[PDB]
């Protein structure tokens, strides 16, 4: 079923899009070879979350 | 529906990419910011994301598409992302396998990343999370 890892993808990518707009989200915790998380680094986050986010979009609409 | 204190912002975060100053951003320098990070991106990773934001279809991003990017429906795909995990056609599924599915398959995120969203996401404080109060969490 190409349909599970496609929509479980959207989910995750989505909720890390939401999470990344809050600055104290554990969702800041996974870079774990970062000692200092700083500005640009979250703002690189944010861009990069985006654009895996609309990955996940078209990839889920492939698979249906 | 784009500020204009939004859209130094952006352009600030688009310097950071494309550091070579060519107003462009290529596969080559979004993996680099990727290592930066720690991460490991695969080049077909790095193509579906170049892919997806490059509206010329040029192989490379300048600013104007960058901009789109960041300003851009979801909703029903979220739901039917949902309705995949939904076996007996009830609006939810247990947080157990809400934890499972977050955190096995797909991107895998982590245990105290599924913490936040079960919290973050029981808005009417039954203690179960359904589709239409995670929907809503993230509109
Ligand atoms: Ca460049
Ligand atoms: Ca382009
Ligand atoms: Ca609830």
């Amino acid at each position: 079923n190409r349909q599970i890892p496609a929509a479980a993808s959207l989910i995750q990518t989505a909720w890390r899009c939401y999470a990344a707009e809050n600055p104290d989200s554990s969702t800041w915790k996974i870079y774990i070879r970062i000692s200092q998380l700083r500005e640009h680094h979250r703002a690189t986050i944010k861009v990069i979350r985006r654009m895996q986010y609309f990955v996940a979009k078209k990839k889920f609409q492939q698979a249906r | 529906q784009l500020t204009e204190e939004q859209i130094a912002e952006f352009k600030e975060a688009f310097s950071l990419f494309d550091k070579d100053g060519d107003g462009t951003i290529t596969t080559k320098e979004l993996g680099t910011v990727m290592r930066s990070l720690g991460q490991n991106p695969t080049e077909a990773e790095l193509q579906d994301m170049i892919n997806e934001v490059d509206a010329d279809g040029n192989g490379t991003i300048d600013f104007p598409e960058f901009l789109t990017m960041m300003a851009r429906d979801s909703e029903e795909e979220i739901r039917e992302a949902l309705r995949v995990f939904d076996k007996d056609g009830n609006g939810y599924i247990s947080a157990a396998e809400l934890r499972h599915v977050m955190t096995n398959l797909g991107e895998k995120l982590t245990d105290e990343e599924v913490d936040e969203m079960i919290r973050e996401a029981d808005i009417d404080g039954d203690g179960q999370v359904n589709y239409e109060e995670f929907v809503q969490m993230m509109t």
